[PDB]
This record gives C-alpha cells, structure tokens and sequence, in this order.
C-alpha cells in the first residue's frame, strides 16, 4: 500500500526530529 | 494566427511591463544597493516567488517530462531534493550571510580566508557554470519548444526572445526581476495546471496513468540498417521500476543513494553556494522573511512531479509510435534526432490537447520560464563580474561606474550566449539533460565542499579552501574529459566509453569528489597555520551571534539577524509541517 510507506516514512521523521531536540538540549546547554 | 492566442501573449506583456513600470517607479537604481541587491528591502512573498521562477525554466518542461516519457517518475528526486535544500539555506547559510554583509559569494570567501585568488578563482568557474549548465538548457529547451508548438526559425526567435530578455534584465534590476516574478510564478502555475488538466482527462484520470503507462511500446521495433536489425526488448519496453522514485542501487537509472546523497551535494552548490538563488536571499527585508519564502518556495517545487513529469508520462500513452520512437530512420522522421524524441513529449500534448485560447496561454507560460531563468542569471552574472571582477581592475570605482558596466556585461553576456547557441544546438536529443547535470556532478562538489567547510569549520583556512577547490578541478575534469572523448550514443547504439569510466553513475562520483575535496581541504588547512577568531566573527555559524570587534583579513542594522520569537515560532512550524509533507510524498512514490 503506498499510504503506509507514506506514513512509516513521516513516523522515522518525527523520530529522528525528536532526536535532534534531544541531543541539542543535552549537548548545547 | 488564432485572435485569443495573440490577446493572451499581449495580456501575458501587459502584466509584465506593468508590474516592471510599478517597481522602477517605487525602487532606488541610481545606487549598487539598490540596482543589485533590491535595497535589501523583499519580503516573504517576492523572495519565494523568485526563487521558485528563477529555478524553473523550459528545461524543466522540456527535461522533465521528455524523461517522465523515457524513464517513469524519478526525475522527480530533482525537484524534491530541493525542499530539504531550501530549508537549509534559510536556517543555515543566510543567517550567515546576513551577518557577513556580503553581496556576492565569492566575497563571502575573501571574508572568511582572505587571499586575492579564491575570490577570482570562484568568479571565474561561476561564470563558465552560467554559461554551460543553465544559459545552455533554457536556450536548447527553448528551440525545442518553438520547432514543435511554433515552427518558427529556431536561430531568430531565440534571437529575439534573448533581445527582450536582455532589455527586461538591464532596465531595473534584481527589484523589477522579483516582483515580475511573482506575476511569472502565477502565470507559470495557472497555464502548467491547466495543461495537467488536459493531460489526465485524456488518459482517464490518475488511475488511467498508473494502467497504461507500462504497456506503453511502440510497434515500430525493427531497423532498415544493417548491424541494427530488432531493436532489444530492453530499450522499447519501458523500464519496469517506472513508477518507483527509489531505485535499484547498482542496476537503476538513478540509484536511490545517488539520488539522496549525490543530489543533495549537488543541490547543495546549486540553492546554498550559487550567486543565482543566493541574491534573491540578500535582497530580503529580514532573516524571518527569507525563512517564509523558503517554506513558499519550497511547497512549489512538489508541484513538477505533477506538473511535468506525470504529463509526460501521459505523452508516452497518447502517442506511443512518436514519443516512444526507437527505430533511427523513424526517430529521424518525427523530431529529426536519430538518437530519440522524448523531448517532444510536452511540446506534443501542448500542441495536440489545447484549443484555440489556451495554446496562447502555454506560449505564455514557456516564455515565462524561459524570461524568468535567463533574466536570473544575466542579473546575477552581471553581479558576479562587476562587484568582483571590475573591482579588481578598477578599485575606485564607485556607484556610477559599477552600474554603467553592470547593464554593459548583460549586453556581452547575451551576445556570448548568441554565439553559443549552435554548439548546444549540436547536442543531439535528451543526451543533453544528461550532459548538464553530468558538468553539475563533475564541478559544483568541490564548491559545496569548500562552503560548508567555510561555514561551519572554523580550523579550515585559506590554503586548504584553496587546494580543496584546485584538486576538486583536476579530479572532476579527468571524468568531463575522458567522457565527453567517447560521447554518449543511445540504448541502441552503446558507446564504447571504458565502463569503469561511465558504469559509475555520476550522481555517484558526486558523493566522492565531495568527499576527496573535503579530505584535501583538511588536511592542507591541518598542516599550515590557522585563522585566529579575531579574523572570523559574524562569518562561520559557530559566531553569527558575536558582537566582537571583527578583524578584516580583507550599517549595523544588516549585522543583527535576530527575530521576533513569535515569528520564529510560525517560520519554525511551518519548516517542520513542509518536511514532513515532503517526506510523506517520498515515502508514496518510493
Ligand atoms: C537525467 C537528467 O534529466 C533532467 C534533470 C533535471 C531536469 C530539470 C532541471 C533541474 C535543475 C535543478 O538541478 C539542481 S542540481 C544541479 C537541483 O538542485 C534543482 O532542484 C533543480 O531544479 C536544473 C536544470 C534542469 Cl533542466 C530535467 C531533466
Ligand atoms: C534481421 C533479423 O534478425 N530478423 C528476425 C527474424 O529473422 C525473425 O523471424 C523474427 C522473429 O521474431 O525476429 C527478427
Ligand atoms: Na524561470
């Protein structure tokens, strides 16, 4: 189904966004 | 010779001159600021507008639906590489190049290494780039598309269409040049969706496409040369990942790690590194309104894969035995190429599914991409060449002078391109969209190596800048000189290129001329003496934010960059929503 990789494509996105967030907060300040 | 196209073209100048009369009476163009750089004065809507227009030319109809028609859909990685890339721009580079007070980017490198010869050395590879990769495809995509659609001479009306674009281009700047380009974006838009329409209704929707488009052969398949014979199932059939944008990493047309990797290099030199997208993100009236032009621009450049890739596909199904031509002597009978005729796949759906008004309308529209891109580039050479070159031969120069050899480089810089014009027009078929994003790949990653080690590296000093960009020469020119040696051929006719030579794709000597160029640029910065801090502030990421007292190894209201955080907040949000978009449509296509 294209809809899934669509979606499982912008889900390891916003995983790795929330790990930028989070490895700028513990090694910027 | 239809009344309702010749009003629709003189509508399509109306628009143009008046919105060209309104920005000369408002903008200053007495002074360099004003004549190169608006003022410093755009806001979120030109700065977007610009950049989307000035990208996009006749190439991208001509290019990407020519290779929609060859290759199904993974021409679209061009375009959509550029959202991840233009998002990097706002919130990387120009941040920087505020603070730097630049308005060139060669100056940018005298800044931040301080030798005479980096400064020289970009200009000059800058100028050549202009002249091979991107006046060259709009000229060529231009004689495509007045051959096809029009049947006009194709020597006097790219005359003519270079005279006009040269009087648009000199007469008020990259001011005028933006503000048109908000009326070219819409007129741009409007006719390419309009055709769409056509397009999809012709074939019976979007399902009709994804149906119809692999059985898509022609029935011509046999030659009347000897040592020709059956064409191969290979090369009329089309290709059996055609639907897919990732594909094969080894075997694909384009390999899915050359896509994501080599393009974004590429793009990198092409939307960060390039005097051409870069002038229209130092006109801007403030970092927050270069960031929100970035997300407009950005949005728009999703829009080519269904604009002119999906309608080329659709040329494919509609007229298979023209647009799928393999046989030479049929190819040589319907767009005088031996070597193919996809380039005719959106020039044909324009002249075969458009009625009496809107034919007039996608005239406007090809004209539109081609003034808007040719316009760009005179301007932002004329830039490059004054500011850097003349300054050097001239130190005293002065707003005046620097404007009267402004408007007289846009004058020589057509007049080159006029003398240019039958080596591209000796480039035979689609080979030609292979050759320029080939001298792209071969060029541009030693000056993408250099920037982003110029900007984010602070230990990288002159001597390393400087070898990184010599060395990337010499590696990039042994594969432009050996290649161009045995040139290209077709699926029919292999050239006897050396594999090793061509087999690696060059999306993919990309990624290592990159990283050759980085490594060389280290490591000669790693062995002589550094640049000291005092000699860096407000011009490496690290210290955009400084204050300090800067000392030149070459008024304060262009130094601050900070936004309101409210602001902030909304250019932050939309950046993320526009990415997350952008990949959901990877993840469809993929
Ligand atoms: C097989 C090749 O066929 C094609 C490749 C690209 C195009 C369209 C095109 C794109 C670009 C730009 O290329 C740069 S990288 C230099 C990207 O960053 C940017 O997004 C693109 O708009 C430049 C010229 C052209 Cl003709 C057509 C055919
Ligand atoms: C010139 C040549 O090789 N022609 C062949 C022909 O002999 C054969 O009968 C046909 C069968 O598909 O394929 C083709
Ligand atoms: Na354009």
């Amino acid at each position: 189904q294209p809809w899934m990789q669509g979606l499982i494509a912008v889900a390891v996105f916003l995983v790795l966004v929330a790990i930028a967030f989070a490895v700028n907060h513990f090694w910027c300040q | 010779d239809n009344p309702a196209d010749i009003l629709v073209i003189a509508a399509y100048f109306l628009l143009v001159i008046g919105v060209g009369l309104w920005s000369m009476c408002r903008t200053n163009r007495g002074t360099v600021g004003g004549y190169f750089l608006a003022g410093r004065s755009m806001v979120w809507w030109p700065v977007g507008a610009s950049l989307f227009a000035s990208n996009i030319g006749s190439g991208h109809f001509v290019g990407l639906a020519g290779t929609g028609a060859a290759s199904g859909l993974a021409v679209a990685g061009f375009e959509w590489n550029a959202l991840f890339v233009v998002l990097l721009l706002g919130w990387l580079f120009a941040p920087v190049y505020l603070t730097a007070g630049v308005i060139t980017m060669p100056q940018y490198l005298r800044k931040r290494f301080g030798g005479r010869r980096i400064r020289l050395y970009l200009s000059v590879l800058s100028l050549f780039l202009y002249i091979f990769t991107k006046i060259s495809v709009d000229m060529f995509s231009g004689a495509v598309f007045i051959q096809q659609a029009l049947g006009w001479n194709i020597y006097a009306s790219v005359i003519a269409l270079l005279g006009i674009t040269m009087i648009y281009t000199v007469t008020g700047g990259l001011a005028a040049l933006m503000y048109t380009d908000t009326v070219q974006t819409f007129v741009i838009l409007g006719g390419a969706c309009i055709l769409m329409g056509y397009a999809f209704h012709e074939v019976g929707g979007y399902s009709g496409l994804f149906d119809k488009y692999l059985g898509a052969a022609t029935s011509l398949t046999v030659s009347e040369d000897p040592a020709v014979g059956n064409i191969s199932s290979f090369c009329y059939r089309p290709r059996p990942d055609s639907y897919h944008l990732l594909r094969h990493p080894v075997t694909g047309d384009l390999p899915w790690p050359a896509l994501l990797l080599g393009l974004t290099i590429v793009s990198g030199w092409y939307w960060c590194s390039d005097q051409v997208i870069v002038q229209r993100c130092l006109a801007g009236k403030s970092l927050t309104h270069i960031k929100a032009g970035c997300i407009l621009c950005g949005y728009l450049k999703l829009t080519p894969m269904f604009l002119m890739v999906m309608p080329g596909m659709i040329s494919r199904i509609l007229y298979p035995d023209e647009v799928a031509c393999v046989v030479p002597e049929v190819c040589r009978r319907v767009c005088g190429t031996e070597v193919g005729c996809s380039n005719i796949a959106y020039p044909r759906l324009v002249v075969k599914l458009m009625p009496n008004g809107l034919r007039g309308l996608m005239l406007a529209v090809m004209l539109a991409a081609l003034m808007s891109s040719l316009a760009s580039i005179f301007n932002s050479s004329s830039t490059l060449f004054t500011m850097d070159i003349y300054t050097r031969l001239r130190p005293r120069a002065g707003d005046r002078e620097l404007l009267l050899v402004g408007r007289l480089w846009v004058v020589f810089i057509v007049v080159v391109s006029v003398a240019w014009l039958p080596v591209v027009q000796a480039a035979q078929g689609g080979q030609l969209f292979d050759y320029i994003q080939a001298v792209s790949s071969y060029l541009a990653p030693p000056v993408s190596a250099v920037f982003v080690l110029a900007l984010f590296v602070p230990r990288v000093n002159e001597q390393g800048a400087f070898w990184g960009l010599i060395g990337g020469l010499l590696m990039g020119l042994a594969r432009l000189i050996p290649e161009f040696s045995f040139g290209s051929g077709s699926c029919v006719q292999p050239s006897a290129c050396p594999a090793f030579l061509c087999g690696v794709h060059y999306l993919y000597f990309a990624i290592v001329l990159f990283f050759c160029s980085g490594l060389l640029t280290l490591t000669v910065s790693l062995c002589t003496a550094p640049i000291p801090r005092k000699h860096l502030h407000r011009l490496v990421f690290s210290l955009r934010h400084s204050k300090e007292e800067r000392e030149d190894l070459d008024a304060r209201r262009l130094e601050d960059i900070s936004e309101d955080p409210s602001w902030a907040r909304v250019v932050n949000l939309n950046a993320l929503l526009m990415m997350a978009v952008a990949v959901f449509l990877w993840g469809f296509y993929a």
